[PDB]
RNA sequence: AUGUGUGCU
């Protein structure tokens, strides 16, 4: 027959999506291959390497300043940025502030077609006579790789950051067992997904089925 | 039997319970009350957790 | 294929010779001496369990049989063998809560 | 007449017929009521042979009072389903729980699934 | 826990943060060898948030057994993904993420009497 | 689970009165029409097929979701034996 | 093996992974070349085996091989009961028919 | 970047499919759900039921015979008979001889539009005055149909037959990798199919493409 | 309807 897709979002973060009846096997045939687009193929953005002033390597700790440098570089990554126009490839975010202030997301100054979709994101509380001035990268990857698999030395002694660029923070789905009057065994297909609010479910959904379809649009030009 | 008739009996239970007996009864919680579903095969099927209960393999 | 011979299960060749007639009811046998002895080959015939049980032959017309050699199996044989089931390509994990 | 359609014999059903939960068998009544013999809630299936000891009998014992005795040989061929019991020469044994298509089955790298998985806990 | 493969201790060693680490990434200890105190799966790998570990294991690059640092409710944990993964089945089990933690344990593997 | 049966059973002194409670609710509800219900307007029990639940499919799920608000008193003697089961049948088709 | 090697196909990625979980393990000899440790794994009766709703490789090899399962007399057919109301007997009202 | 194609179709039995390259583990994430469409889907064509000249029920024997009812008819479920044109949905083969011979599945009189791709099948052997008048109706249909569901009834004594539709008889894919001198991490799909000869490979696999492609469509309004 | 026997739990 025809299944129905019914969406139960919660916001831009979170959203259910069920699509019934599924013919036999058909549930995990569908949602399968979408989680793993989901999880490595979804262009988002991500901190890849951080310069700081008075910061040689990546276990240190700067006085004045609470947070040790790992706890920071981690805050680092828990940022979403995004990108205005495709032309932006590679980004530099600029940071300087000193004193009992505190630095949020919102303070990197913002640098031409860059919005900051996250701005209250803590980065960093600062003691009397606390200065900090760092900059931060920001390229356009697909997925997770590890900061010791690219380390972008964009300054002399800066700290690679484990990437973090895919926008779903999760997703997980499962196959429950639906009937239709003659028979029981239909598959029904539930698909949960956990976004950084780059983009709601619905829309990285639509970029899943899209970037399936071209795929299967290859076995076409044999040789 | 059609969808009709099928369809009716899921309006017949919905919050509807069913009493499930161990063959030897034991203690008492070697019969317990379960919602049925509807499911295709011929035999019963059980949850996994409630075996040890009344100690069904 | 001791089993099967011992407990009457399938038919033997009861002295040397050549195939007759390979029916799906009858198994003809070309003793040397002149002779040839008919065989039944029973289909199906209620065991006393509720089972059934088949005789279906196992040479082709126009081939020489031995003393002893099987023309027909039995119930439960393949060959001469005593076949009680089926060989699957089983793998060994858990499965779900299956 | 729908429920005869199958009575080929005067009074003994047709051979190679199909029998179901509540068909009629046998033919016969009693002080006229219907007291013949039909097919239990169970199951019947397809007849192979029908029996039937006379009254003009070349020689059998027949129970006192009765005149006729009419014994139906209903076979049925059945698939391994869920719930029958599967068991080794080794000694595990279990009853199916469910047959899961070929598709989504443990299979090797060569094209090949499996056909039976049995759990490491029972060892 | 795998062999010891080059050097055992960061026990106080101030250098084996930044030293030891590399250490791995030659070929002389594994990830998560009982390389005293800590071990290369826990500096190489901090994972900021507690599902991104998660999400890293999707990516083949760290299993849900090996030691490594989460985050969850805001401080430094050395456990492995899978284990945090169990404290959040708990949690969304029963909605309640705070006693959640709390009920269970994470310092040793699940079994009958846990 | 059912809805709530922690609230329930420390809704009462024992857990058998709730029992009682729910079983005799579920059948006045039945005899007298299912309209002498307690949250009929929106915050109601429905099904599937359709949300025809409003009308009649199961007796004891009212009775248990109706008996989580404070619309309903249980009790051992409340109202004289004959004048309640003929109140009821009267306010009622 | 012979004939994968041989046809034009080589160490899939999956079967790669799967002995790379089976070193940490225990069962593979670290340092062998991939087709030496399908061996090691081949002997011990286990192989690769892909999840097949999933294509994942189960991380961790499992042991496989044909086995003889025999069918036994009890089926379900013979023993199902489903009677809501029917006969009942004119010496015991007990229901049963 | 572009993926390449490449086919291996070596006869009409056996197909090999290849795609490469694909960015990141993109091989298994089309390989599995192809195989579930392959293996689950896909039009195919079976014997439905069989009428033989004096056998009643399908536990019977016949006189000349070597083979009983059931097991000749068991031989049945291992034949394929390719049609041409969708049109073909109930062609009733025929089959009668007589004589010393093994009756080889290439002695059923040929139709129209339909052959038989499975000519070298045994039926059963004829013995001195054996001989068999059957009907062998012939449906299409998909996946798996026991007979103890639709219960063709053809003639009157005419027994059914499990169905078991399903050209695409085995299938399995392999990831490699390589192309791309930049990026290691890449991936190579090859995709092989064994099919009973009344479906091509080439044929079977552009078919589950379709069915898959259908069921991305799905996804489209939301409820 | 009771006894004998076997099968499984
Ligand atoms: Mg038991």
């Amino acid at each position: 027959k025809a299944p129905v897709f019914t969406v139960r979002t919660q916001g831009r973060e979170y959203g259910e999506f069920v699509l019934e009846p599924l013919e036999r096997g058909f549930g995990v045939t569908l949602g399968n291959p979408l989680r793993r687009i989901l999880l490595s193929s979804i262009p988002g953005t991500a901190v890849t390497s951080v310069y700081i002033e008075d910061v040689l390597h990546e276990f240190s700790t700067i006085p004045g300043v609470k947070e040790d440098v790992v706890e920071i570089i981690l805050n680092l990554k828990e940022l979403v940025v995004r990108f205005l126009n495709p032309s932006l490839q590679t980004v530099t975010l600029l940071l300087k502030a000193e004193g009992p202030k505190e630095v949020k997301a919102r303070d990197f100054l913002p640098v031409a077609d860059v919005e900051i979709m996250n701005p209250d994101l803590h980065i960093a509380t600062l003691e009397e006579g606390g200065r900090l001035n760092m900059e931060v990268r920001v390229d356009r990857g697909v997925g997770y790789v590890p900061a010791e698999k690219h380390g972008i030395k964009d300054r002399i002694n800066a700290i690679p950051v484990d990437a973090v660029f895919s926008p779903v923070r999760r997703v997980a789905f499962q196959v429950e067992d639906t009937r239709l009057g003659q028979r029981t065994d239909l598959d029904k297909l539930t698909l949960r997904i956990w976004t950084d609010g780059s983009v709601t479910p619905l829309e990285a959904l639509n970029q899943a089925v899209e970037i399936l379809r071209e795929h299967l649009t290859y076995f076409s030009n044999p040789q | 039997i059609k969808d009709e008739v099928w369809d009716a009996l899921e309006e017949v239970i919905h919050g509807k319970v069913v009493l499930l007996n161990r063959a030897p009864t034991l203690h008492r919680l070697g019969i317990q009350a379960f919602q049925p579903v509807l499911v295709e095969g011929q035999s019963i099927q059980l949850h996994p957790l409630v075996c040890e209960a009344f100690n069904a393999d | 294929e001791r089993v099967v011979r011992d407990s009457l299960a399938a038919l033997y060749a009861e002295e040397d010779g050549e195939v007759a007639k390979v029916d799906g009811n009858r198994i003809v046998v070309r003793y040397e001496d002149g002779r040839l002895v008919e065989y039944p080959l029973r289909r199906f015939y209620r065991s006393n369990q509720g089972t059934a049980l088949d005789q279906r032959p196992r040479v082709v017309v126009g081939q020489r049989v031995r003393k002893g050699d099987l023309l027909a199996d039995g119930p439960a044989s393949e060959n001469g063998f005593l076949a009680l089931g089926q060989n699957v390509l089983v793998a060994i994990m858990p499965f779900d809560g299956y | 007449e729908a429920a005869l359609r199958d009575l080929d014999e005067e009074g003994v059903v047709r051979i190679g017929a199909e029998v179901k939960p509540g068909d009629i068998l046998v033919g016969r009544t009693s002080f006229v009521k219907d007291t013949s013999l039909r097919v239990p809630p169970g199951e019947g299936g397809i007849v192979v042979r029908t029996v039937r000891l006379r009254r003009g009998d070349p020689g059998v014992e027949l129970k006192p009072g009765v005149r006729e005795v009419v014994r139906v040989y209903v076979a049925q061929k059945r698939k391994l389903q869920v719930g029958d019991k599967l068991a080794n020469r080794h000694g595990n044994k279990g009853v199916v729980a469910k047959i899961l298509p070929v598709e989504d089955m443990p299979h090797l790298p060569d094209g090949t699934p499996v056909d039976v998985i049995l759990n490491p806990l029972g060892v | 826990k795998e062999k010891k493969g080059a050097g055992l201790e960061f026990a106080t060693p101030e250098e084996a943060l930044a030293a030891h680490e590399r250490g791995e990434v030659a070929l002389n200890a594994p990830i998560k060898v009982a390389g005293r105190e800590t071990s290369v799966g826990r500096l190489k790998y901090v994972f900021a948030n507690p599902d991104e570990a998660l999400l890293a294991v999707a990516h083949g690059i760290v299993d849900l057994q090996d030691v490594v640092t989460v985050r969850y409710m805001g401080k430094r944990l050395e456990t492995s993904p899978g284990r945090i993964l169990f404290a959040r089945i708990v949690a969304e089990a029963v909605e309640d993420e705070k006693v959640a933690w709390e009920l269970i344990q994470l310092d040793v593997p699940q079994e009958k009497n846990s | 689970a059912e809805p709530g049966i922690d609230k329930l059973f420390g809704m009462v002194d024992s857990k058998y009165r709730l029992t009682v409670v729910v079983a005799k609710r579920a059948q006045q509800l039945l005899r007298h029409g299912f309209k002498n219900t307690v949250l009929e307007p929106e915050e109601r029990p429905k099904m599937q097929t359709l949300e025809g639940l409003f009308d009649d499919p199961n007796a004891v799920t009212w009775a248990m979701k109706e008996l989580l608000t404070g619309r309903l008193v249980f009790g051992e003697n409340l109202v004289p034996e004959d004048r309640l089961q003929k109140e009821m049948e009267r306010l009622y088709p | 093996f012979g004939k994968r090697k041989g046809e034009g196909f080589g160490v899939d990625k999956r079967e790669v992974e799967v002995l790379r979980r089976a070193e940490k393990l225990g069962l593979v000899t670290p340092g062998k070349t991939p087709e030496e440790q399908l061996k090691e794994l081949f002997l011990q009766g286990k192989v690769v085996l892909y999840d097949g709703r999933t294509g994942e490789p189960i991380e961790g090899p499992i042991v496989v091989g044909q086995m003889f399962i025999m069918k036994l007399y009890h089926m379900v057919e013979d023993k199902m009961h489903a009677r809501s109301t029917g006969p009942y007997s004119l010496i015991t009202q007990q229901p049963l028919g």
